[PDB]
């Protein structure tokens, strides 16, 4: 029974590894895309003097 | 006023305010039917069980047509009988005994 | 759960009439309108008061909000 | 078994034609 | 202080089965061409949409051909000007929002295609905005580029009073009073916001008649089917 | 034997719809389940025809909606039916929940939980669908509701940005919301099938709150026409809304293209969320407000456990009846205040209303139930 | 002999004939109701609708 | 098909022929009306006006 | 079907919507498939009733 | 809840406490592994590939 349970456990370990890889890939696909990510911190504002009010 | 019978008066007021009089229903006909009430109904004598079925069916028929039993035929607070109370108390007591045995 | 076996009822006899034999609107004025009126009377004093309180609160809140934004005579009078 | 007579339904029945020449089949057809 | 609530005017089309006055729509469109079109855009209205409401197809074509528009690249990959067709939308006064802001003292003139539906009070507001241009109250000051308008939320609008008596000559010949001009403009803007107004009213009348026919009939059918239960009598006969 | 009893599909249809034993005394309040099903079918069809012309891009969504209403033949009626049909869907949903609460229908615990899941799915579907137009209201309401998830203590910002698909609401968020809005109603239909499956185990309840096995009735020749009449009345109300007051329940701010820079002075969600909105404004803490909203929606799960009365229905419980109508008036107060801005009277009345909403269905209702039990000497 | 009885004996007895009568009535009712509703709406807005202006 | 080759099946077909004709007419008129088929609706009086 | 005089953006959007909806219809139709299969049960390669060796 | 107040239920809880602890550990380690928390995955001797 220990040998059989060892076979089952190794199979479950492999299945869990594959499942996590797939789920993480899909979830990351739902995350921010490369083009959106690029135009995030690179842009730097160059602001002039807009009188004495909030702009 | 508060001299004891005031409680009876407010109970009578609540009983009249509750509308199951208008449908010719006894208070024990209005009880929610859970497992204990189901077994208490099963333990009722056949005549009481039949009387209950008609009273409820008549109430359902009146409610379907949105009508009301005549004022004379309304169930009276003084006249009301609690036929299911003994059986329900017995079933609840037996269940509590079983639970107390289980927890021991 | 079919209609055959649901409950045990004994000697309860019911009489019904064909839909075509009878009229679709019986007792419209003799019973129907008084029945609707008595139903409304029964439910009125248990439903309406809550909404009357709601309407009072609504009116008072709207008027108070109006008053809050039309004020401050003394705030500029001291000037 | 013998005391079971249908209660009066006349207050719900349609205003059937009183001509008395209209056969029951004809009145049923009209309704 | 919160902006003044516009007073509900008795618009002709405000009725349940009323329709837009298409003469008023034509006059309002004319005023849009003459006055509004200089700075306000209508990106969602073409020179069609007018074949069925006010102008005929030939008249709409003649109207559209008046203004030339940029066309797609020809040979050599060069964009050229074209006389202008029905499917072309109304001309855009400014190439982009930045040009509009530069030409209007930093303020962007909103698109008028939805302006009636985009403002609380609808056309009723717009009329008031074009109507009330009182001088600033005692104790308020504003920049040169702004004009006091009580119905504007900030009371300081960047639009100079756009219409006045005899600013344009109506083709019909009605007196070009500023009030008449404003009413016609608001009617046209309402039409632009709701081109389906007349069709919606017609379908509403038809469905009202349909429901008036059906609801009593379906209720009678339900009563007929349920009469057996509604009138059935039951008796209890214990032995 | 008739064909109904032979073909398995006919077996299911006859057992569940044609020949389903239902109480005869069922009132008009039970007509809103069929109305909700009709609302779902109408929303699915109308949204399909709308999406046939809708482009889910931040740069073209507003123009696509304008093209639908102006160019697509009979496009205005379809869009109006979808908008006012969502409004009618939430009206019918609120009335269905009110009936379930009033007539002790929450005692069908599994059915009640499936209904709670259905309500959550419908709320999410309507939220994303309202985001779809990409108007000013759509953009700013989407930003507010999505930023609501930043209250999460540890994974707050990461979750919000993951939902956004970026650092702020933009085109990827709009496309995400369009796809979710497309998928969700079919999940809602499946959840409704589970709803009906769990309901059929016990059967429908009746206003009296007393077993009706004596007076069961077939559904085909009675409740079919009763529901048809209900559907006719619902369609009449919907056509009045779409043909005479198309913008009665709408905010005249989704007709301005969404600019992420300027925010409209009065940003409010759609009316059926206003009560929830008030809850957020009631609690001074951000996480407190989010939790209060979650409890405001999820307290329906705790309602069955708080049923301390010996009678299922409230028609024989005048005190609980008055408490229920007080709760309904409180909900109306919450909605009205959610419509109104933040100021001196509105904020305090909204806080009082939120406290009353939480206390009535958590304290006052069980105490009144126990008092009634004592008053009936059992 | 009432008109309803004659109609029942002639058309309503057989349900297929009932459906045929229903469909023919649908055609004629659609035509007549559409014409009447259009006439009513046009009369209410005689001076506003474009149709008159076009002439 | 062989079992149906009998006199009483012919009698049944004769009995149900009027029903089949009525249902065919129902279907045909419904198809003409639903599609507003101009080719056929150009002959029926009082409908020709609607074109 | 085209939504115009030739395959274009109208056709693509219609196809996208149909492509989105149709697989769920396929899933429901597959549930009906399994429901109708359930009445008789699965078949075996031999082509003989396997009530003796059900599992 | 009142019915559960008894010595037998206390014995049952004592019996099932190891199972509850083991399942809680299963859930916690599974969450850490799935999310790659790295707050906790830094302490573990191996699994220090998150440089
Ligand atoms: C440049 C000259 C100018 C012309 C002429 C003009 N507008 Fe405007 N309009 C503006 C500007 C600039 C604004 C926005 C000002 C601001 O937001 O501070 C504006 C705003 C508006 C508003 C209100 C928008 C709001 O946010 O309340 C309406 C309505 C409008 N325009 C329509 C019209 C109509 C009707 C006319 C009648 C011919 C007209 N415009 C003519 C420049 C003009
Ligand atoms: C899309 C959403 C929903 C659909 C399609 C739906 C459908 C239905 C239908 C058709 C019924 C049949 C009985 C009736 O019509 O009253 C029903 C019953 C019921 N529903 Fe729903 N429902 C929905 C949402 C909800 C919600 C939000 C709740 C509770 C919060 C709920 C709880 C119940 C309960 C308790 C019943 C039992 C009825 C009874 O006791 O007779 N449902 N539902
Ligand atoms: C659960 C049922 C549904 C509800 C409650 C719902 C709700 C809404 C709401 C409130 C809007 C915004 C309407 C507006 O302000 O203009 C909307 C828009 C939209 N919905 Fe749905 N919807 C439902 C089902 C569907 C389905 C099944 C589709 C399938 C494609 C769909 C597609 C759309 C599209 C494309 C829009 C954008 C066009 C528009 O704004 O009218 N909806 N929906
Ligand atoms: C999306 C497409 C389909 C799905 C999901 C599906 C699903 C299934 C499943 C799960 C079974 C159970 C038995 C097995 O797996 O062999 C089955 C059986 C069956 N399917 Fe389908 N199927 C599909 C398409 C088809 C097609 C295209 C046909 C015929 C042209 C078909 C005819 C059958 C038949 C005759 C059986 C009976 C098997 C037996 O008797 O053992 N199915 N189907």
């Amino acid at each position: 029974k220990g040998f059989s349970y060892l076979v089952t456990g190794v199979t479950t370990v492999g299945v869990a590894y594959a499942a996590k890889n797939a789920v993480t890939q899909f979830v990351s696909s739902m995350s921010a895309s490369a083009d959106v990510l690029a135009l995030a911190k690179i842009e730097i504002k160059l602001s002039d003097i807009p009188e004495g009010k909030n702009m | 006023s508060a001299s004891g019978k005031w409680l009876d008066g407010i109970r009578k007021w609540y009983y009249n305010a509750a509308g199951f009089n208008k449908l010719g229903l006894m208070r024990d006909d209005t009880i929610y039917e859970d497992e204990d009430v189901k077994e208490a109904i099963r333990r009722l004598p056949e005549n009481l069980y039949n009387d209950r079925m008609f009273r409820i069916k008549r109430a359902l028929d009146l409610n379907l047509k949105h009508q009301i039993l005549p004022k004379e035929q309304w169930t009276k607070y003084e006249e009301e009988n609690f036929y299911l109370e003994p059986y329900l108390k017995e079933v609840i007591r037996e269940r509590k005994e079983r639970e107390e045995w289980a927890k021991k | 759960r079919e209609f055959g076996n649901l409950t045990r009822m004994r000697h309860v006899i019911s009489y019904s009439l064909s839909p075509f034999e009878q009229r679709a609107y019986p007792h419209v004025f003799t019973k129907g309108i008084p029945n609707v009126l008595r139903r409304i009377r029964e439910s009125f004093f248990r439903v309406v008061p809550q909404f009357v309180v709601f309407y009072l609160i609504y009116t008072w809140g709207t008027e108070e909000f109006e008053r809050s934004k039309r004020k401050n005579p003394a705030a500029y009078e001291n000037d | 078994h013998t005391d079971i007579k249908v209660p009066d339904f006349s207050e719900y029945r349609r205003l059937e034609v009183l001509d008395s020449t209209k056969s029951s089949r004809e009145s049923s057809e009209a309704r | 202080d919160l902006e003044l609530h516009p007073p509900s005017y008795p618009w002709s089309h405000r009725g349940l089965l009323s329709s837009l006055d298409h003469t008023s729509i034509r006059r309002g469109f004319q005023v849009y061409k003459q006055v509004c079109a200089s700075c306000h855009s209508m990106d969602f209205v073409a020179y069609r949409h007018l074949v069925g409401v006010c102008y005929t197809e030939d008249e709409a074509k003649e109207l559209a051909a008046e203004v030339e528009v940029q066309d797609g690249p020809n040979e050599d990959g060069e964009m050229f000007m074209r006389p202008g067709k029905l499917f072309d939308y109304f001309p855009k006064p400014y190439p982009n929002s930045e040009a509009a802001r530069a030409a209007n003292n930093g303020a962007l003139p909103p698109d008028l295609s939805y302006i009636v539906r985009a403002r609380h009070g609808g056309e009723d507001y717009v009329f008031s905005l074009l109507t009330g241009y009182c001088e600033p109250p005692t104790g308020v000051s504003l920049r040169e580029g702004l004009y006091f308008n009580p119905y504007f939320p900030g009371q300081a609008i960047a639009m100079a009073p756009p219409i006045y008596t005899d600013v344009l000559e109506f083709d019909d010949g009605t007196p070009a009073t500023m009030s008449q001009i404003a009413k016609d403009v608001c009617t046209f803007l309402r039409w632009a916001s709701e081109p389906e107004h007349d069709h919606r009213k017609r379908m509403g009348l038809k469905m009202l008649m349909m429901m008036a026919l059906l609801v009593p009939l379906v209720y009678t059918i339900k009563r007929h089917k349920w009469s057996v239960l509604k009138s059935r009598k039951l008796a209890y006969r214990p032995p | 034997t008739p064909m109904r009893k032979t073909n398995p599909l006919m077996k299911l249809i006859n057992h569940s719809f044609i020949d389903l034993p239902t109480p005869s005394n069922i009132s008009a309040w039970w007509n809103f389940g069929s109305l909700l099903g009709a609302c779902l079918i109408l929303q699915i069809t109308t949204g399909l025809f709308l999406a046939m012309h809708y482009s889910p891009d931040a740069s073209t969504a507003f123009s696509s909606i304008a093209h639908i209403t102006r160019d697509v033949n009979y496009g205005w009626i379809i869009r109006y039916l979808h908008a006012n049909g969502a409004s009618m869907f939430f009206i019918c949903l609120f009335l269905h929940i009110g009936r379930g609460l009033y007539y002790g229908s929450f005692l069908y615990s599994e059915t009640w939980n499936i209904g709670i899941i259905l309500l959550l799915a419908t709320m999410a579907t309507a939220f994303m669908g309202y985001v779809l137009p990409w108007g000013q209201m759509s953009f700013w309401g989407a930003t507010v509701i999505t930023n609501l998830l930043s209250a999460i203590p540890y994974i707050g910002t990461d979750l919000v940005q993951w939902i956004w698909g970026g650092y702020s609401v933009d085109s990827p968020t709009l496309t995400r919301f369009f796809t979710f809005h497309f998928i969700l109603p079919f999940i809602i239909a499946a959840l409704a099938t589970l709803h009906l499956l769990f309901l059929h185990e016990t059967g429908s309840n009746n206003p009296l709150g007393i077993t009706s096995h004596s007076d069961k009735i077939t559904f085909h020749p009675y409740y079919t026409i009763k529901d048809a009449l209900g559907l006719l009345l619902f369609l009449l109300s919907l056509m009045t809304l779409t043909l005479f007051s198309p913008d009665l329940l709408g905010d005249p701010d989704n007709y301005t293209l969404a600019n992420p820079l300027n925010t409209p002075p009065h940003i409010k969600p759609e009316w059926y969320f206003l009560f929830a909105y008030t809850i957020l404004r009631s609690v001074p803490n951000k996480l407190g407000g989010v939790l209060a909203l979650l409890l405001s929606i999820l307290i329906l799960a705790m309602i069955p456990i708080l049923h301390m009365s010996k009678q299922q229905s409230m028609m024989f419980r005048p005190l609980s009846q008055s408490l229920y109508w007080l709760l309904a008036a409180d909900l109306l107060i919450l909605t009205w205040i959610g419509g109104q801005p933040v100021s001196y009277p509105f904020t305090i009345i909204g806080q009082v209303a939120s406290v009353l909403y939480f206390t009535t269905i958590l304290i006052l209702m069980p105490t009144i139930s126990l008092i009634e039990n004592k008053m009936l000497k059992w | 002999a009432t008109l309803t009885s004659k109609l029942y004996s002639l058309l309503f007895r057989r349900t297929s004939t009932f459906a045929l009568t229903i469909i023919v009535g649908v055609m004629f009712f659609e035509r007549a109701f559409d014409q009447g509703a259009d006439a009513i709406y046009d009369h209410i807005n005689e001076g506003k609708l474009w149709k008159h202006i076009k002439h | 098909v062989t079992r149906f080759l009998g006199p009483r099946y012919r009698e049944l077909v004769k009995n149900w022929v009027p029903t089949a004709y009525t249902w065919g007419a129902v279907g045909a008129v419904g198809l003409v009306w639903a599609t507003d088929w101009r080719l056929i609706l150009d002959w029926v009086p009082y409908i020709n006006g609607k074109f």
